């Protein structure tokens, strides 16, 4: 089980940018019980979650990034969607997509390739 | 744990001690108000108020017995706890002078089952992990036929003895709960920085107020200007072996539902007892009121008898005390405020339509709290915010 990379993009400040990825060898009862997200990574920066899908179906964000960048779950498809809007030239990352098992041990982990996303200042 | 065998006289224990504790409770409390209808008041305004003292005082001493049962043991507890308990039912026979039995019933009773009820209600879980609702379910029920039996029981065997000679009788009991209590074998606010397990708390908290008010004081209504044809007695037992009945099945379903999940089941039931509490003054039709009180029977099991398998769900075995005790700390206070409440609102207003009214907020605002409980998932997403 692994998320495909995926992502990136160079963009001008103000505008807006689409994102998406492939879970592969998962079944969707397996899918159930998991939430997927996306995770940023500034320059000098650790890589730290954005926001993501709960098992539930809402979704829990980061102070810096509520209000400002939004996601959403298609467990339909087996694949996870994020899109922004209004981007600003500190908004430049390297995005990482991320899922979230649930497990009674602790909660394992999915992440794929990220790609760089950088506004132009 | 064995998950049966041995475990199945606890069982036993438990049932007889929750059973003895209430019935005495409720029993003393409805033979001295059959007296004063029999004798005169002379105190007057204070001897109704012990049978609200002595109950109260069993849910605002579990913060302290707490660190009893976790520091000595299930066992030295849950006997001593019932020696003191029988202590204080036997000096209670003597002259009822306001003051001396006030204490002897109020601080030796009723203190004495703040010990000997809390570890009956631990002990279960140490003994079950996998059909541990099904361990409480059928201790609610025995408990439920114990108290429903046993008013009737004392007053047919009572052979109409005065009532002060007929305290030495319920003493008897808590004997046979110290030797029964032999049968219990072992196999601070820390616990509150669990934000998940403090909002369920205080959801449950604010459905207390409503909670007491319509199941006790229900028959007020059909005694006030409703009823031409009561038999409410009918009524009464009726609600009682319905509640026996869905403790009973809410213990066995929460053996399904796996994990957290369970708390979904208070929600339903919380929101269900505040909006049929709503229809009662409603639905007057003498037998739709009759179904109705049915259903908030039914509504009781999934109230209480599936509190203590989320509570060691929550926190797990090894802290179920500590979160039992702290739980039954905050239902004293808003439980035993309700029925003066509604009974002076209804002075306020000036007709008895309106107590059921009040009676129906409390538990849908618990149930609106209960909703947004994090899930284990999404709480451990907010932890992965810690970075």
């Amino acid at each position: 089980v692994q998320l495909q990379e995926s992502g990136g993009g160079l963009v001008q400040p103000g505008g807006s940018l689409r994102l998406s990825c492939t879970a592969s060898g998962v079944t969707i009862s397996a899918l159930n019980a998991m939430a997927m997200g996306w995770y940023r990574q500034a320059p000098g920066e650790r890589r730290v979650m954005v926001a993501a899908v709960s098992e539930r179906g809402n979704a829990m964000y980061r102070e810096s990034v509520q209000g400002r960048f939004t996601v959403t779950r298609d467990f339909t498809n087996k694949m996870v969607s994020l899109q922004m809007d209004n981007l600003k030239p500190e908004d430049t990352a390297v995005y990482y997509c991320h899922v979230l098992e649930d497990r009674v041990d602790s909660f394992h982990d999915y992440w794929g390739q990220g790609t760089q996303v950088t506004v132009s200042s | 744990p064995p998950e049966g065998g041995f475990g199945w006289v606890v069982v036993f224990a438990a049932t007889w001690c929750n059973g003895s504790i209430f019935g005495i409770h409720n029993s003393v409390g409805i033979l001295y108000s059959m007296l004063l209808e029999e004798e005169k008041e002379k105190v007057e305004f204070q001897a109704a108020w012990v049978g609200a003292l002595a109950m109260g005082m069993i849910f605002f001493c579990s913060p302290i017995v707490s660190i009893f049962t976790d520091r000595l043991g299930c066992r030295i507890t849950a006997t001593a706890g019932a020696a003191v308990a029988f202590i204080g039912l036997h000096t209670s026979s003597f002259t009822s002078s306001l003051s001396l039995r006030y204490f002897t019933y109020g601080i030796l009773f009723g203190c004495g089952c703040s010990f000997a009820f809390q570890p009956s209600l631990v002990i279960l879980g140490h003994y079950f992990q996998r059909r541990l609702g099904l361990a409480n379910g059928v201790v609610s029920a025995g408990s439920s036929i114990f108290s429903m039996s046993f008013p009737f029981l004392i007053r047919m065997l009572g052979d109409k003895i005065k009532l002060a000679q007929t305290f030495q009788v319920l003493s008897t009991f808590m004997f046979v709960l110290m030797l029964l209590s032999l049968t219990y074998r072992p196999l601070n606010m820390r616990v509150f920085r669990q934000r998940t397990y403090r909002i369920w708390a205080f959801g449950i908290a604010a459905a207390a107020l409503g909670y007491f008010v319509p199941y006790v004081h229900l028959m007020k209504y059909v005694e006030e200007e409703f009823s031409e044809i009561k038999e409410t007695w009918v009524l009464l037992v009726c609600i009682g072996a319905t509640s026996g009945l869905g403790r009973l099945v809410s213990g066995h379903i929460s053996d399904s539902i796996p994990g957290l999940k369970k708390i979904y089941l208070q929600v339903l039931s919380f929101l269900l007892l505040g909006l049929m509490s709503m229809m009662i003054p409603l639905c007057r039709d003498f037998g739709g009121l009759i179904v109705v009180c049915l259903f908030l029977g039914l509504c009781d099991g999934f109230f209480i008898t599936i509190m203590a398998p989320i509570a060691f769900e929550l926190v797990g075995p090894m802290q179920a005390s500590q979160a039992i005790g702290y739980l039954l700390g905050m239902m004293a206070l808003p439980m035993i405020a309700g029925p003066p409440i509604a009974g002076l609102l209804r002075n306020c207003f000036g007709d008895y339509h309106v107590a059921f009214y009040f009676a129906g907020v409390p538990p849908i605002i618990g149930a609106v709290i209960l909703f947004f409980v994090p899930s284990r998932l999404e709480e451990e997403l907010r932890r992965r915010l810690t970075e």
